[PDB]
C-alpha cells in the first residue's frame, strides 16, 4: 500500500482503491502527436516488420517479406487433397461470376460504338431516405430523416460534347515496392569480371 | 447474442434475440457526432426508399403551402405517429393537405375577365392580371439615390 | 496506337531487333556485372551488320 | 506570363511524394535554412567550381 | 462458496495473472472464478480491443453481444465508492447498461471518468502487464476488432 | 426447415398487397397493385407458371378455399373475380359495389359464400351461384376488412370508425361492437379454430379478440406492439400460423413481426424488405414465411 | 477522370427546411470550380422563396476537405475552412498551380478509390482530436438567409419590368467598400485570406479562456459560482483525473472553492479543461486564479 512509482508495481496493475493518478506503464496524459505507425505484434510471433512493407496496401493483401517464405516445402508425397484444383462446381460458379462481371464492362465499352441508334429513354425516378447525421433541433425542421426524390436530368440529343478531354498529366506513383526475396548474391571474381 | 454486429446480408433466418440484442461494453470516446452516427458516405445514411408518389408529393406540397408534414422516419422515438413542421398550424387547421377541400375560404383576390375572344386587343382569357397588384416596380425616393451612390462607388474601383 | 503500315516497316523491324538484343544481353550477363555496356554491344551489332552487307 | 506550366517550380514542391512514415516519430525534428549572405554570394558560388 | 486468490490466464501472447478484489465485489468474483473453473473461457478470444482504452475479453460466440452467467444472463452491479477507474491494468466487468452484466471482462488501459461513472470494478492484473500491453498493440478495423486471434488458451482459478 | 433458407420471389411491377399459401402449401399465388396475381411453385425452385389477368383495379384482397381449389381475390374497381387454382380462368365474377372493393373472404365448410366490403360503406354476401347480392349491410363509413366465423353465421367487419362490428345472418342486425382501437382497422383474420380474431389498426396496436357463444364481454384478450403505420396509409393485413402459435403482421417500417401466440413475445423481426410490408403469410405444414411488400419482391423465410 | 456519384454531400441549411425534397441529377453537367474535372450535378429547390442551389465541387474536393459541395463550409461544425484549419493543423497542402493540382488530384482520387469511400482520407486522424474554440462559435440554428435569390440587376438601374413577378430580390446590395465582399471561390476553398474567416477568428480572439498562475508554482484555484446544491466529495471524483490533488479549501459563504494540486501543470490543465466549459450538477462551475 504505497504506489508512488513504477517500481512498487511489481508487474503492473494500478490499484483502483488508492484514489490517486497512478499508472503502471507509460500511459502519459499528454502523449504528443506522434506520426510513427504503431509497433504491432501478431498473436504469439515477432514484431510485425511486415507493416513497414504494406504502406499503401490493404490488410488482406498477401506479400512475402520473411525468410520462411524462401525455404522450400517438402515433397508433398502423392495425390493429396491439399494440392487440388478446388471443385468443378466451384469452378463453374467462379466462371459464371466472372462472365457476368466481364460482360457488363463489355456492354459499357460497346455502348460507345453506336451512340444513338434508338436514342435513350429515362424515367426510373426514385426515392432515397436520408438520415442527415448532423441532427439539430431546428435544422431539418423537426425530423431525424428526410426523403428525396431523384429524377435523372433529360439529355439533349442535339448537344455536342461539353468539356475538353485531351488534357494529360504524368503517370502517378505505382503501388508500394515489393521486397525482392533474392538469393544471397553469388560471388563475382576479378577474372570473370575481366573476361 | 449469437450473431456478428455488422457484416451484412445474413444467409439464415434470424431470431429477434439473436440479432437485436444491444452491444455490450462502453462506447469509445474517439468519435464525433459524424463518426458515431451510422453514416453511409461522409454526411449521413442514404438508403433507397419506396414511398408512394402521391403521398410523398402530397406531404411535400402540404409543407410548401403551409409549413407542416408527417414524419417519414422509419422508427424515430418509437411511437405510432407525430407531425413535423410548424406544429401549431397542423392542429389548428386539423392537419389538412393541399389535395383536400379546405376549411378556410375567404379573401379571394380580384382580377379582370373578358372571356369572349371577339373583341380584338381586349381579350385576356387566362392571362388576366390582378386589379390590385401592378407591374413595373420603381423602388422608392431614397432607394434610387443610394443605389446611384453604390453604383458610383463601384465606378471608383475599375 | 499507330499501325506499322508501309513506311514504318523497316524502322519497326530495326526497333524490335534492338529490343530483343537488349533482353538477351540483360539475361546473358552474370550476377556481378555492373549492368552498363549495352550500348557498346548494340554498336558492335550494327557494325557487324554493316560488315555483312559489305562482305 | 503566358504559359501553362513552369511557375510551379518555385511556388511549391512539383510532384511531391511524402516520405513513408513508420516505427519512429519524426514529427518533431526539422532542418535549418541556408544563410542568405547577399553581399558575397555569386551565381558561380551556388553552382560550385566547373 | 470459497474465495480463491489470483486467477491464472494463459492467453495467446503470454501468461497474465489477475488480482481480483473479494471485499468490494464478492459476487462478480465468485461468478468469474466459477466460470474460470468450469472451462468457459478455454478457447474464447479478446473480441473488442481498442488501443489505449481497454481490452474486452471473454465470449463463447466472440461477438460482443453474447454471454450468460451462473445466475442466468444478468445480475446486479456493485458500484462501490472506494474503487475508481484510474490507471492501466484495472480488471473490470463489461456492461450493457444499469445492473446488467453477463460474462465479459475488460482490462482498462487508461485513467477514465465515465468508466467509474457507470461501471463496476472487478479487480486488477498483478503479473503480466507486458503481455497486456502487447495485446493492446494488435491491429484493428472500423469496429475495433482484431485481425488475428488473440484468444485465451487455458485458465485456472488458482490459490 | 424444408428447402427454405430465404430465397427471393420477384416479378411484380407494383406493391404486392396480398399473398396467401396454397391450402396444400406446395404452391402459392400472390397479387397486388400491379393488377396481376402471381403463382410460383413453392417447392423445387420457386417459379411461377400461371398468371391470372382480368382485373381493372388493385387485387387488394386475395384468398383461398379450405380445399384451395377455388381462389377468389378482391380488386379496387368494385368487381370481384373468381379463379380456380387449376387452369387459371375467370370463372365467376360478381359485381355489386358502387365503389372500390377493399376486401373479401370465402366461407369454409358450409355451402359456398363470399363476403365483400367497400368504400360505399356496405358489406355484401354473395352466393357464387346467383350472380346477385344476397344481403347488403349499410354501415355509413368505409369498410376495410371482413371475415366470416367458422360456423358461417357471423360476419366480422373492420372499418374506419375504430370499431369492429359483428353481423347476424339471420337477424340482419348489428349483434356486437368491439371497442379498443383508437384508429382505423386495416386487417382482420380468424384463427383456424374459429376461436380468435386478429386485428391491425392505425392506433399503433395489434389486438386479439375472442369470439365465443360465452364471451367475457370485454374481449380485449391480448395486445401486441412494434407494428408501425405512417403517411402511406397502406392496408395492413395479419395472419395466424397453421397451429395458432404465431402471429404475423406487416408494417410500414419494413419489419416482419411475429409474436408468440401464448406469451405475446416477438419471436421474429426479420429484415430484407426495402419498402413497406403489406402482407405476411405462413406455409400450412412447414415453418415458412412469405413476406410481400411494396418493394415488389417476396421472401421465403424459413424458421 | 469523371466522377459519377449518387446523392451529393450536403449540409442542412443548404438542403432546405422541407424534409421532402425534389432534386434532379445531371450525369456530367458542369466542371468543378476547384478540380476542373467534371462531376455529377445535383440540383434542388431548398424551400419556397429560395434560389435553386446546386452542387459546385466534386465529391472528391469535399472528401479532401470535409465540406459541403455548395456552401464550402464544414459538415460537422459549419464554419469556414480557414477557421477550422486554424483550430486544427494544416497538413493537407493541396497544390494550387495547375499540373501539380491535377497530379495530386489523380493520386488522392486513386487513394480514395483504393479505400471504402466513407471517411475523410487525411482529415480523420486530425479529426479525432477536436473540440477547440470552433465548437464555441459554431452556429446552432440553420442560416437560411444564404438560400436567397440575387439582387435584380434591372431593379438597381430602376428598370425591373417584371415587378412583382420577378423572383429576384428588390432590396439593397451590400456596399463594396467592405472586406466581406471580395470572396473568391478558391480563396474560400484553400483557406487563404477569407474575410469571413478573418472576422470569425477575430471574434475568436476576444473570447474567454483559461489563464496562467499569477505567481510561480501556485496551484491555488479560486472557484466562483459554486452553489449550495452541490457536495465537495464529488468534486474530488471529477478532479482526480489530473493526479493526486493537493489542497482543497472550501468556502460556502461566498460559494468559492480554493484548490491545490502537486504541480502547477495540473492546475493550468484544470483551468484549460475546466474554464468556460465544465458544468456538473447541472450548474456551471466557474474558475479563476487567486
Ligand atoms: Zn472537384
Ligand atoms: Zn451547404
Ligand atoms: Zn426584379
Amino acid at each position: 500500500w504505497i504506489p508512488r512509482l513504477l517500481e512498487d508495481f511489481g508487474d503492473g496493475g494500478a490499484f483502483p482503491e488508492i484514489h490517486v493518478a497512478q499508472y503502471p506503464l507509460d500511459m502519459g496524459r499528454k502523449k504528443k502527436m506522434s506520426n510513427a505507425l504503431a509497433i504491432q505484434v501478431d498473436s504469439e510471433g515477432k514484431i510485425k516488420y511486415d507493416a513497414i512493407a504494406r504502406q499503401g496496401q490493404s490488410k488482406d493483401k498477401v506479400i512475402y517479406s520473411k525468410y520462411t517464405d524462401l525455404v522450400p516445402k517438402e515433397v508433398m508425397n502423392a495425390d493429396d487433397p491439399d494440392l487440388q484444383r478446388p471443385d468443378e462446381e466451384a469452378i463453374k460458379e467462379i466462371t459464371e461470376k466472372t462472365r457476368v462481371a466481364l460482360e457488363k464492362s463489355v456492354s459499357q465499352k460497346v455502348a460507345a460504338a453506336m451512340p444513338v441508334r434508338a436514342a435513350d429513354k429515362l424515367a426510373p425516378a426514385q426515392y432515397i431516405r436520408y438520415t442527415p447525421s448532423q441532427q439539430g433541433v431546428a435544422f431539418n425542421s423537426g425530423a431525424k430523416q428526410r426523403v428525396i426524390r431523384m429524377v435523372e436530368m433529360q439529355k439533349d440529343p442535339m448537344e455536342p460534347p461539353r468539356f475538353k478531354i485531351n488534357k494529360k498529366i504524368p503517370r502517378g506513383p505505382p503501388s508500394p515496392p515489393a521486397p525482392v526475396m533474392h538469393s544471397p548474391s553469388r560471388k563475382m571474381t576479378v577474372k570473370e569480371q575481366q573476361e | 447474442v449469437h450473431l456478428d454486429p455488422a457484416v451484412k446480408e445474413v444467409q439464415y433466418n434470424p431470431t429477434y434475440e439473436t440479432m437485436f440484442a444491444p452491444e455490450f461494453g462502453p462506447e469509445n470516446p474517439f468519435r464525433t457526432q459524424q463518426m458515431a452516427a451510422p453514416r453511409n458516405m461522409l454526411s449521413g445514411y442514404a438508403e433507397p426508399a419506396h414511398i408512394n408518389d402521391f403521398m410523398f408529393e402530397q406531404q411535400r406540397r402540404t409543407f410548401a403551402t403551409y409549413g407542416y408534414a408527417l414524419d417519414p422516419s422509419l422508427d424515430n422515438h418509437q411511437v405510432s405517429a407525430k407531425y413535423i413542421g410548424s406544429v401549431e398550424e397542423a392542429e389548428k387547421n386539423q392537419g389538412l393537405t393541399v389535395f383536400e377541400t379546405g376549411q378556410k375560404k375567404t379573401e379571394k383576390r380580384k382580377k379582370f375577365k373578358e372571356n369572349d375572344a371577339s373583341n380584338i386587343d381586349g381579350f385576356l382569357g387566362p392571362w388576366a392580371k390582378y386589379v390590385d397588384e401592378k407591374d413595373v416596380a420603381k423602388p422608392s425616393e431614397e432607394e434610387q439615390k443610394e443605389l446611384d451612390e453604390i453604383t458610383a462607388k463601384r465606378q471608383k474601383k475599375g | 496506337a499507330k499501325t506499322v503500315t508501309k513506311q514504318r516497316v523497316e524502322s519497326h523491324f530495326d526497333l524490335e531487333l534492338r529490343a530483343a538484343v537488349m533482353h538477351d544481353i540483360l539475361d546473358m550477363m552474370p550476377e556481378g556485372i555492373k549492368q552498363n555496356k549495352a550500348r557498346t554491344i548494340l554498336q558492335h551489332l550494327s557494325e557487324a551488320w554493316r560488315c555483312w552487307k559489305a562482305n | 506570363r503566358k504559359r501553362k506550366r513552369g511557375v510551379d517550380y518555385n511556388a511549391e514542391i512539383p510532384f511531391e511524394k511524402k516520405p513513408a512514415l513508420g516505427f519512429y516519430d519524426t514529427s518533431e525534428e526539422n532542418y535549418q535554412a541556408l544563410d542568405a549572405d547577399f553581399r558575397k554570394l555569386r551565381q558561380q558560388d551556388l553552382d560550385g567550381e566547373l | 462458496s470459497w474465495q480463491p486468490p489470483n486467477v491464472y490466464l494463459e492467453t495467446s501472447m503470454g501468461i497474465i495473472v489477475l488480482e481480483l478484489y473479494w471485499k468490494h465485489a464478492p459476487k462478480t468474483c465468485k461468478n468469474f472464478a466459477e466460470l474460470a473453473r468450469r472451462g468457459y473461457y478455454n478457447g474464447t478470444k479478446f473480441h473488442r480491443i481498442i488501443k489505449d482504452f481497454m481490452i474486452q475479453g471473454g465470449d463463447p460466440t466472440g461477438t460482443g453481444r453474447g454471454g450468460a452467467s451462473i445466475y442466468g444472463k444478468q445480475f446486479e452491479d456493485e458500484l462501490h465508492p472506494d474503487l475508481k477507474f484510474t490507471g492501466a491494468g484495472i480488471l473490470a466487468m463489461a456492461n450493457a447498461g444499469p445492473d446488467t452484466n453477463g460474462s465479459q471482462f475488460f482490462v482498462t488501459l487508461a485513467p477514465t471518468q465515465w468508466l467509474d461513472g457507470k461501471h463496476t470494478i472487478f479487480g486488477r492484473v498483478c503479473q503480466g502487464i507486458g503481455m497486456v500491453n502487447r495485446v493492446g498493440m494488435v491491429e484493428t478495423n472500423s469496429q475495433d476488432r482484431p485481425v488475428d486471434d488473440v484468444k485465451i488458451i487455458k485458465a485456472y482459478p488458482s490459490g | 426447415s424444408l428447402q427454405a433458407p430465404i430465397m427471393l420471389l420477384s416479378g411484380h411491377e407494383g406493391e404486392v398487397y396480398c399473398c396467401k399459401f396454397h391450402p396444400n402449401g406446395s404452391t402459392l399465388a400472390s397479387a397486388g397493385f400491379d393488377r396481376l396475381i402471381l403463382l410460383w411453385n413453392v417447392y423445387g425452385d420457386c417459379d411461377n407458371y400461371a398468371t391470372l389477368k382480368g382485373h381493372s383495379g388493385a387485387v387488394m384482397e386475395l384468398h383461398y378455399n379450405t380445399d384451395g381449389s377455388m381462389l377468389f381475390s378482391a380488386s379496387t374497381d368494385k368487381t370481384v373475380a373468381v379463379w380456380d387454382s387449376e387452369t387459371g380462368e375467370r370463372v365467376k365474377r360478381l359485381k355489386g359495389h358502387t365503389s372500390f372493393v377493399n376486401s373479401c373472404y370465402p366461407a369454409r365448410r358450409g355451402p359456398q359464400l363470399v363476403c365483400t366490403g367497400s368504400d360505399d360503406g356496405t358489406v355484401k354476401l354473395w352466393d357464387i351461384r346467383k350472380k346477385a347480392a344476397i344481403q347488403t349491410f349499410q354501415n355509413t363509413y368505409q369498410v376495410l376488412a371482413v371475415t366470416f366465423n367458422d360456423t358461417s353465421d357471423q360476419i366480422i367487419s373492420g372499418g374506419i370508425d375504430n370499431d369492429i362490428k359483428v353481423w347476424d345472418l339471420r337477424q340482419n342486425k348489428l349483434t356486437y361492437t368491439m371497442r379498443g382501437h383508437a384508429d382505423s382497422v386495416t386487417g382482420l383474420s380468424l384463427s383456424s379454430e374459429g376461436s380468435y380474431l386478429l386485428s391491425n389498426a392505425m392506433d399503433n396496436t395489434v389486438r386479439v379478440w375472442d369470439v365465443r357463444p360465452f364471451a367475457p364481454k370485454e374481449r380485449c384478450v391480448k395486445i401486441f406492439q412494434g407494428n408501425v403505420h405512417n403517411f402511406e396509409k397502406n392496408l395492413l393485413r395479419c395472419s395466424w400460423s397453421p397451429d395458432g402459435s404465431k402471429i404475423a403482421a406487416g408494417s410500414a417500417d419494413r419489419f416482419v413481426y411475429v409474436w408468440d401466440t401464448t406469451s405475446r413475445r416477438i419471436l421474429y423481426k426479420l429484415p430484407g424488405h426495402a419498402g413497406s410490408i403489406n402482407e405476411v403469410a405462413f406455409h400450412p405444414d412447414e415453418p415458412i414465411i412469405i413476406s410481400a411488400s411494396s418493394d415488389k419482391r417476396l421472401y421465403m423465410g424459413e424458421i | 477522370n469523371w466522377e459519377d456519384a449518387d446523392f451529393p454531400i450536403l449540409c442542412q441549411t443548404c438542403l432546405g427546411e422541407n424534409p421532402y425534397i425534389r432534386m434532379t441529377k445531371e450525369k456530367y453537367g458542369k466542371e468543378c470550380k476547384i478540380c476542373a474535372r467534371p462531376f455529377t450535378v445535383f440540383r434542388w429547390c431548398p424551400g419556397v422563396r429560395m434560389r435553386f442551389k446546386k452542387t459546385e465541387v466534386c465529391q472528391t474536393c469535399s472528401k479532401l476537405k470535409n465540406v459541403c459541395q455548395t456552401c464550402l463550409l464544414d459538415l460537422e461544425y459549419g464554419l469556414p475552412i480557414q477557421v477550422r484549419d486554424a483550430g486544427l493543423s494544416f497538413k493537407d497542402d493541396m497544390p494550387k498551380s495547375d499540373v501539380n493540382k491535377e497530379y495530386y488530384t489523380q493520386n488522392m482520387e486513386r487513394e480514395i478509390s483504393n479505400s471504402d469511400g466513407t471517411r475523410p482520407v487525411g482529415m480523420l486522424g486530425k479529426a479525432t482530436s477536436t473540440s477547440d474554440m470552433l465548437l464555441k462559435l459554431a452556429r446552432t440554428t440553420p442560416y437560411y438567409k444564404r438560400n436567397r435569390p440575387h439582387i435584380c440587376s434591372f431593379w438597381v438601374k430602376g428598370e425591373c419590368k417584371r415587378g412583382e413577378e420577378c423572383p429576384y430580390r428588390h432590396e439593397k446590395p451590400t456596399d463594396p467598400d467592405d472586406p466581406l465582399a471580395d470572396q473568391n471561390i478558391k480563396d474560400r476553398y484553400y483557406g487563404i485570406n477569407d474575410p469571413v474567416a478573418d472576422k470569425l477568428l477575430k471574434r475568436a480572439s476576444t473570447m474567454p479562456r483559461l489563464d496562467p498562475p499569477e505567481d510561480k508554482t501556485i496551484t491555488t484555484l479560486y472557484v466562483g459560482g459554486l452553489g449550495d446544491t452541490i457536495t465537495e466529495t464529488d468534486l474530488r471524483n471529477h478532479f482526480y483525473q489530473f493526479g493526486e490533488i493537493r489542497t482543497i479549501t472550501v468556502v460556502q459563504r461566498q460559494q468559492c472553492a480554493f484548490i491545490q494540486f502537486a504541480t502547477r501543470q495540473a492546475a493550468e490543465v484544470a483551468a484549460e479543461k475546466s474554464f468556460n466549459k465544465l458544468i456538473v450538477n447541472g450548474r456551471r462551475l466557474n474558475v479563476k486564479w487567486g
